[PDB]
């Protein structure tokens, strides 16, 4: 799903895409990914080049190019998103979430959860971390 | 040589209820009383299979499938008394009338142990040790239950026996037998 | 290391109580005699130090009868050698 | 599933060397590169250690001297705390590494305490041309007499199957054809102990079935075992360098094997052995630890001085955790004792706790003297900086209560205490006829700040030696009868209810019961009508009273079943309805432990049965269904035994058995990342 992306980003890519872009046709050589990436101050080395062309001729086409823009940074905000889901929880910002501070939290966000399975939430884990709290939701 | 071990006749096994009895030690060093399951083998140290539940009072420490310590070790004249209650899998040991505790500080000194075909009182004398056996014939004969085990619900053992138990001891005279054929090292094919 | 099986036979007669013992069918320098009224069970002592050790090997020699005859009243005049359930190996 | 592998130990060796040989490499991603990461550590558990060090002494050869990386140091720690409760000098080794080597400074200390528990240029003399034979002669002299043990046969072409040695004859005996398996052997070796030490000249008198002679009639002193550990390494320098050059065209000494440095220590212990014949003999664990930790110490305290007058400060804190570690892990007693001295002066948190672990680990007379001179003048400035002190003052009676397990100068604090954070100053006191007059004159105190710390050092004398101690209690007992600072008088209280004086106590006690069980019953009427948050403050203060109420009554009951077994079942019976109140009551109490209420019902459980139990089984029932109308509506070994106002006192224990009966009793997938 490419709706991962917000728009400047797209934006961002075409600039530097047309910028670098062979003809205007939209193809780019194998090495000029390399330096466009560089150019967007992303730096990865050819483990991460070669990995990615041989996924999708040396002719890079514009959404050829763009879905490897979104699997680079679909997986990176994947992990970064969970510790700032815990920051809303506690009153601090740490980790230490009361427990009686939960079970109104849960209940009231708009997945339509019921008290019997917010209570399967807790049972099937005082406050608890957010390491732990990361586990027992991603499972 | 080796060490003696000392028992109750394979009648005398239970299978429920609470039970107690007393145990002095005259003089001290390497003894050991207990518990054990009936089809006990007398050829390994009390303790160190799975078929007994035994403290010893050398070091202070309770033999099951190894060791981990417990308790205070031995004077020259004290009582250990020793009770089991069948109805919740639990062994306590009372060191002169005083619950000896583990190290986590809980009196129980095994739990959730499985009742199966029984126990039955054991003893076990090191070389040079000497100590009685009060089985719990009389109750007057008892020092320390009035202390501790009385008023709790455990009965003596021989509390209502006109005859005292007979007791098993293991021999050090080798004899044949016949070589078991599942033996774990050993066996025999007749071609 | 010997590549070969060392045979020790015993002989025990029963009316002189003399006992005498055959390694490899060439007889030994030693010899036994013992009371009247006395028993013996057949022995063997082995240390082993291989996955298959010795054999106990229930036969007779060319003129004399086997250990099934000895042991068992209803087979004295038998010279078969037979192995009934009740003979066993102890230890 | 790999758990205890004796069945075989070769494959899983060879496999656990190339999992670490695909650790590091220049075709591989962060991906993939963290599946392999992730199935090492989780194959360095579940397998006995017994095979682990088959890779640690390949480990400790390449991480512990550099600052990839931290594939090393996560496999290390996973296993070095895996047996604390031969490699071992490696390890130490790569302990001094990684002290060479003090983000990745935070990626290593936690690692590193965890472990915390010329020959062809070289000139042949003439005995060396001697001795290159001989040694040659005497190899020959010796291998004959070892195969034909064996019975090794005699062929002209040397055969397996007729374990046949063509060689079966002496070196004077052999031709240059026979002789040219032992030429280049015999004097390289010679050439490498005269290029290791310049010593080949004779000095002592000389020493087919070949026997070779009793060469182990002397064996190896402090200089010539050296030097035989100087041979071994040698001959596996000049091999293994041969093994660099050929492979190209690999295990070391001290770190080899348990079972590769026995066959290879048997090449020098025989080659010593046949150069000392003929006279060419050439000859030329924690305290390390300590030495360094000294010597860090003086740099430490001098670099203190340095930025008291204004890199090594994260290796001070790389240190200071690792001496943490040692002393919690814990001629060598005084080293650190220096140590103890050394850092006290360089205070005159972080060392703190070290400091706190150090006097746990527990000259120095003259830094106590100082120290409590610098106290009586912070008691000066007290009675008139404060850290430096405050911190000194649990210190001092951190270590107070540890010798325990300049008497002036700790006599002059002591006044200085009595002049004058006032629980500290109370805390660190109690660490004659003068506290005889004290005594009574509490006790007139008690009759009717400083009244609670004088009672602390009263408590740790007469506990430094009967009566007196009984006075003392009753004295206590008032005190909180009229009753905070209850929590550490209650401290002293049970470290001295030992030693007629507990039936006074008894009869101070059965007052002090009926008070609280009022108190009770009031907020027990309270709780039987905001109001409802006072109510719980009440009984929250009346929780915290009964904290410090039945502390003291579990260890006088340790006395009193072990006399009576009266007074105790007014006690039984006073506690009773105690433990029958606490049966929200609870809310309150957990706040505040934040029990003593379950073992007061133990205690009295057992004096309350000392006084026909179906009735008390049936009572027992209607108490589960008051029942005092319903009361009035091997036994034989028992009445023996028994024998040896019932109707309400069956009543009385029959609901408190009711009451310790009852105390005695999915998501889909995505439905996960949609809650994320």
């Amino acid at each position: 799903m490419a709706d991962q992306l917000t728009e400047e980003q797209i934006a961002e890519f075409k600039e530097a895409f047309s910028l670098f872009d062979k003809d205007g046709d939209g193809t780019i050589t194998t090495k000029a990914l390399g330096t466009v990436m560089r150019s967007l101050g992303q730096n990865p080395t050819e483990a991460e080049l070669q990995d990615m062309i041989n996924e999708v001729n040396g002719t890079i086409d514009f959404p050829a190019f763009l879905t490897m823009m979104a699997r680079k940074m679909k997986d990176t905000d994947s992990e970064e998103e969970i510790r700032e889901a815990f920051r809303v929880f506690d009153k601090d910002g740490n980790g230490y979430i009361s427990a009686a501070a939960l079970r109104h939290v849960m209940t009231n966000l708009g997945e339509k959860l019921t008290d019997e399975e917010v209570d399967e939430m807790i049972r099937e884990a005082g406050q608890v971390n957010y390491e732990a709290f990361v586990q027992m939701m991603t499972a | 040589d080796r060490v003696r071990i000392f028992r109750a006749e394979k009648s005398y096994t239970v299978q429920s209820g609470r039970w107690y009895f007393e145990f002095e030690a005259v003089t001290t060093g390497e003894m050991r009383v207990g518990w054990a399951r009936p089809e006990l083998r007398p050829d390994v140290e009390l303790g160190a299979d799975e078929l007994a539940y035994v403290f010893n009072g050398h070091r202070g420490q309770r033999w099951h499938l190894g060791s981990e310590p417990f308790g205070r070790p031995w004077q020259s004249g004290d009582v250990v008394g020793c009770m089991i209650d069948l109805t919740e899998n639990t062994i306590i040991f009372t060191l002169n009338g005083e619950v000896l505790m583990s190290d986590s500080g809980s009196e129980t000194a095994f739990r959730e142990i499985e009742i199966g075909d029984g126990f039955l009182p054991v003893c076990s004398l090191g070389p040079g040790q000497v100590g009685h056996l009060n089985l719990g014939q009389d109750v007057s004969s008892l020092r320390f239950f009035a202390i501790c085990g009385l008023q709790e619900g455990f009965e003596p053992f021989a509390i209502n026996m006109q005859r005292p138990v007979t007791t098993w001891f293991s021999k050090s005279l080798p004899q044949f037998e016949p070589v078991p054929p599942e033996h774990p090292h050993y066996e025999v094919a007749r071609m | 290391i010997s590549h070969t099986d060392l045979v020790i036979g015993c002989l025990v007669d029963l009316a002189t109580g003399l006992m005498t013992f055959t390694a490899n069918g060439k007889e030994s320098n030693t010899f036994f005699q013992v009371e009247p009224n006395t028993k013996l069970f057949p022995a063997v002592f082995v240390l082993p130090t291989h996955q298959n050790v010795i054999q106990f090997e229930l036969g007779k020699q060319k003129n004399i009868m086997p250990l099934s005859a000895a042991m068992f009243l209803s087979e004295r005049k038998n010279p078969a050698p037979q192995c009934p359930p009740r003979l066993e190996v102890q230890m | 599933l790999f758990a205890g592998t004796e069945h075989r130990a070769i494959m899983v060796d060879s496999m656990l060397h190339t999992v670490y040989r695909l650790s590091r490499g220049r075709s591989l991603t962060k991906a993939q590169r963290d599946v392999i990461e992730d199935c090492l550590m989780a194959l360095c558990r579940y397998i006995r250690p017994s095979m682990l060090q088959h890779l640690l002494r390949r480990l400790v050869f390449d991480v512990p001297i550099l600052n990839k990386m931290p594939l090393k140091l996560l496999t290390n720690h996973y296993e070095r705390c895996w047996k604390y409760y031969a490699n071992f000098g490696v390890t130490s080794e790569e302990e001094l590494h990684l002290t060479r080597k003090l983000l990745a400074h935070k990626k290593y200390d936690q690692e590193l305490y965890r472990m915390a528990m010329e020959t062809l240029n070289v000139i042949i003399p003439e005995k060396l041309d001697s001795f290159i034979n001989k040694f040659a002669e005497y190899t020959h002299e010796k291998w004959a007499f070892d195969k034909i043990q064996n019975n090794w046969s005699y062929g002209e072409n040397v055969d397996e199957e007729l374990k046949t040695h063509p060689m079966l004859r002496p070196y004077k005996t052999f031709s240059e054809k026979d002789k040219e398996i032992y030429r280049w052997p015999i004097k390289e070796s010679l050439k490498a102990m005269i290029a290791w030490e310049w010593t080949i000249e004779k000095a002592r008198e000389g020493e087919y079935n070949p026997q070779p002679p009793d060469l182990s009639g002397v064996t190896l002193s402090r200089e010539l075992q050296a030097m035989a550990e100087q041979l071994a390494e040698n001959y596996h320098n000049t091999w293994g360098r041969k093994k660099k050059q050929e492979l190209e065209a690999l295990v070391p000494y001290d770190t080899l094997t348990a079972k590769e440095k026995a066959r290879d220590r048997e090449k020098a212990q025989e080659l010593l052995k046949f150069l000392q014949m003929n006279g060419y003999a050439v000859t030329r664990i924690e305290k390390r630890f300590a030495f360094g930790f000294l010597q860090q110490l003086l740099r430490w305290m001098d670099i203190s001085q340095e930025f008291i007058a204004h890199k090594f400060f994260a290796k001070i804190l790389l240190p200071l955790i690792n001496q943490y570690f040692t002393n919690h892990c814990l001629l060598g007693s005084g080293g650190h004792a220096s140590n103890k001295e050394k850092e006290m002066i360089t205070s005159l948190l972080v060392r703190h706790r070290v400091s706190l672990f150090g006097t746990d680990a527990p000259t120095t007379l003259f830094q106590h003297i100082a120290q409590h001179q610098f106290g009586d003048d912070v008691i000066l400035d007290d009675v008139q900086l404060c850290s430096i002190y405050s911190l000194g003052t649990t210190k001092n009676t951190y270590v107070e209560k540890l010798r325990p397990a300049a008497a002036a100068m700790p006599v002059a604090f002591l006044e200085p205490q009595l002049n004058e954070t006032k629980s500290p100053r109370e805390r660190a006191i109690l660490g004659v006829i003068e506290i005889t007059l004290p005594m009574l004159c509490s006790y007139l105190p008690r009759w009717w700040p400083p009244a609670l710390p004088a009672g602390a050092p009263p408590p740790c004398t007469a506990v430094t030696s009967l009566g007196n101690i009984l006075r003392i209690i009753v004295n206590n007992l008032g005190i909180d009868e009229a009753t905070v600072f209850a929590q550490p008088i209650v401290s002293r209280a049970r470290p001295e209810l030992l030693h007629i004086p507990t039936i006074g106590r008894l009869r101070k006690r059965a007052g002090k019961v009926v008070a609280e069980e009022e108190q009770l019953r009031l907020e027990a009427k309270a709780e039987a009508e905001r109001d409802e948050f006072s109510v719980l403050c009440r009984d929250l203060y009346a929780l915290y009273p009964l904290l410090i109420r039945y502390v003291d009554n579990n260890r006088a009951h340790w006395l009193t079943e072990p006399n009576a077994n009266f007074r105790m079942v007014g006690e039984i019976f006073i506690y009773w309805s105690k433990s029958h109140n606490f049966k929200q009551n609870f809310v309150v109490q957990n706040e505040i432990n934040n029990t003593l209420k379950k073992m007061l019902p133990i205690g009295l459980n057992m004096c309350a049965p000392t006084d026909m139990l179906a009735k008390t089984r049936y009572a027992l029932k209607d108490t589960d269904e008051l029942q005092n109308n319903l009361h009035l509506q091997l036994r034989w070994q028992m009445a023996l035994y028994r024998g040896l106002e019932k109707i309400v006192r069956r009543v009385q224990e029959v609901s408190a058995v009711l009451y310790h009966l009852e105390q005695t009793e999915l998501l889909s997938k995505q439905r996960r990342r949609a809650v994320v």
